[PDB]
């Protein structure tokens, strides 16, 4: 339960996407999750949390995220 | 806010087949869509105000929609009042 959190991904488009996920879990998952969901590709998308880019290895955990808090993305 | 609303209509269809009743429902009125990564497999919840004349009487009604996988890809898990 306190293993979960909320976290939203925001677009420049002002498209909000949120995600529960356990915090450690590889932000891998919930990226890939949000590339199906937005019809988008990897390859041209990139990942920012406080302005620094996001590695598909990290964890929330590790980047010490908040329940609530946003990822940003910007195409490629 | 369509794809929504085809979910909305379901959740009063499902609430009134699972307590024979007879809702009018009307529109959504608030409404997120929540993916959880959680598990092994991915799904997503949907959580829905929705209002419904009861008895012909506006009232405000709350709905979790449970949906395996992602949208762009159903049960009703809870219907209340507020």
């Amino acid at each position: 339960n306190n293993d979960h959190i909320n976290l939203k991904v925001a677009g420049q488009d002002g498209s909000v996407v949120q995600f529960k996920i356990k915090r450690h879990t590889p932000l891998s998952k919930l990226m890939k999750a949000y590339c199906e969901r937005q019809g988008l590709s990897m390859r041209q998308i990139r990942f920012r949390f406080d302005g620094q880019p996001i590695n598909e290895t990290d964890t929330p955990a590790q980047l010490e995220m908040e329940d609530e808090d946003t990822i940003d993305v910007f195409q490629q | 806010s369509l794809e929504i609303e085809e979910l909305a209509r379901f959740a009063v269809d499902e609430h009134n087949k699972k307590e024979n009743a007879l809702l009018e429902f009307v529109r959504v009125v608030k409404a997120k869509e929540q993916i959880d990564l959680t598990q092994e497999w991915v799904f997503t919840m949907y959580y829905l105000t929705l209002e419904a004349k009861d008895g012909g009487k506006k009232k405000l009604y709350e709905a979790k929609v449970w949906v395996k996988g992602l949208t762009n890809w159903k049960e009703l898990q809870e219907f209340k009042p507020v």
